[PDB]
């Protein structure tokens, strides 16, 4: 959800 | 840079300047949000800024470069001042925004101009808007890392490292307090870019070199600091599946080059240097896993070590974010059960129950030596 995928994003 | 690259990017600098850009950006994003994240101003919040400009600043025609830099609106080529419009063909000629294909229109490229921290920054605007898949990573994490910096404890004569800089932005807030500032990193992307965005604040090679170097390498050599950040890439994939530069990180679990760089902290940190890193840290109910493994730096070092755990999620909600940017960056089509590969690797590798977004304060030489890991 919001605050996921950090060293990712988008 | 070239020279004329260069003397464009100053240009920008004065239109920033006579516009007050980081003031009215400061004030669209508000004290509440401006080091929060920098997944402020996005393809779902870009009506709600070209709103702001037409119904609250009347729609000037100074802030229409703005626009064209800050959302990607777009501004006809005519109704620029005259000094913008000179800067703007100047960006168009970088790359740097666009013309329509008539010439009548400037919009926007695959730069978005924000700001953070108190410094101007050009990031990959497809992180925030449509389209390929970006090649230079920003998030909240890189927001997180600074936050914890005590700025009054820079000295002057401090040497800082900025390893795996990416856009430039915790090299550019440590420049801020020290004049002695490294910045490295191994991509062609965000080495041509925090090249941009050094001299986009004014600084140059006598404040903040630039390097072209592997972490590994940096960690092993024989420069001391006595400020170290990094946000390494952490993210650990399925075997099979190919991510990014800037998110997969080494070894089995991911975690390979924070293993690196804490190991090293006390030969490369000056005895009392503190070091600060980032990542988003799999574990169970208790807590992340990699904390477990830093013991052996408090009893064997004497080290005092500080975890911020800002962020928790269940391991089932990475898994839809996690699939989608492996088929993403990797162009997969849409009939293989990539979730299902995600979920098995969580369990049976990482251990993962949950994921700890979690900065890491390290300290060499400690007066009260210890690990403290802080939740709310
Ligand atoms: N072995 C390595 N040595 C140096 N940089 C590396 C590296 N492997 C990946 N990188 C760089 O590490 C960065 C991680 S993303 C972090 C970027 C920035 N510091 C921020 O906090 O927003 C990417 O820019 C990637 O190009
Ligand atoms: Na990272």
């Amino acid at each position: 959800x919001y605050x996921g995928x950090a060293x990712v994003x988008g | 840079m070239t020279p004329p690259l260069a003397t464009t990017i100053d240009r920008l600098r004065d239109y920033l300047d006579r516009v007050g850009f980081q003031q009215i950006y400061k004030y669209i994003v508000a004290v509440n949000h401006y080091a929060v994240t920098p997944a402020l101003i996005t393809r779902n919040t870009a009506a709600s800024v070209h709103h702001f400009f037409d119904s609250r600043l009347g729609g000037r025609a100074e802030f229409a470069l703005l626009q064209c830099l800050m959302t990607g609106r777009p501004a006809e080529h005519a109704a620029l001042p005259d000094k913008d419009r000179a800067l703007a063909d100047a960006l168009v000629t970088a790359g740097l925004l666009r013309a329509s294909p008539d010439g009548r229109e400037v919009s926007g490229a695959d730069r978005q101009l924000i700001s953070a921290f108190g410094v101007d920054l050009l990031i990959d605007r497809r992180i925030h808007f449509g389209g390929e898949v970006h090649e230079v990573y920003i998030g909240p994490d890189s927001y997180w890392m600074l936050y914890y910096i005590n700025a009054s404890g820079i000295a002057r004569t401090h040497r800082a490292v900025d390893l795996c800089t990416g856009s430039g932005i915790a090299a550019l807030y440590l420049s801020l307090f020290t004049d002695h500032v490294l910045a490295t990193d191994i991509g062609d992307v965000p080495l041509a870019l925090v090249e941009i965005n050094r001299r986009l604040n004014r600084r140059d090679a006598g404040t903040m070199e630039i390097r072209r170097e592997n972490l590994n390498d940096t960690l092993d050599g024989r420069e001391r600091f006595d400020l170290l950040t990094c946000n390494p890439p952490f993210v650990a994939f399925p075997p099979g599946y190919s991510g990014t530069l800037y998110s997969q990180g080494t070894g089995v679990d991911g975690l390979g080059y924070m293993r690196d760089i804490v190991g090293r902290l006390p030969e490369v940190l000056n005895p009392g240097g503190s070091a600060y890193l980032v990542a988003d840290l799999c574990g169970d109910a208790h807590g992340p896993h990699f904390l477990g493994e830093l013991e052996s730096m408090v009893t064997g070092h004497g080290m005092r070590i500080e975890a911020f755990i800002d962020h928790v999620l269940p391991a089932s909600a990475q898994v839809g974010p996690i699939s989608d940017f492996l088929r993403h960056a990797a162009g997969l089509p849409a009939d293989t059960d990539i979730a299902a590969d995600v979920q098995a690797f969580q369990r049976e590798t990482l251990r993962a129950d949950y994921y700890y977004l979690t900065t890491i304060r390290l300290q060499t030489a400690a007066q009260n030596p210890g690990l403290r890991m802080l939740r709310r």
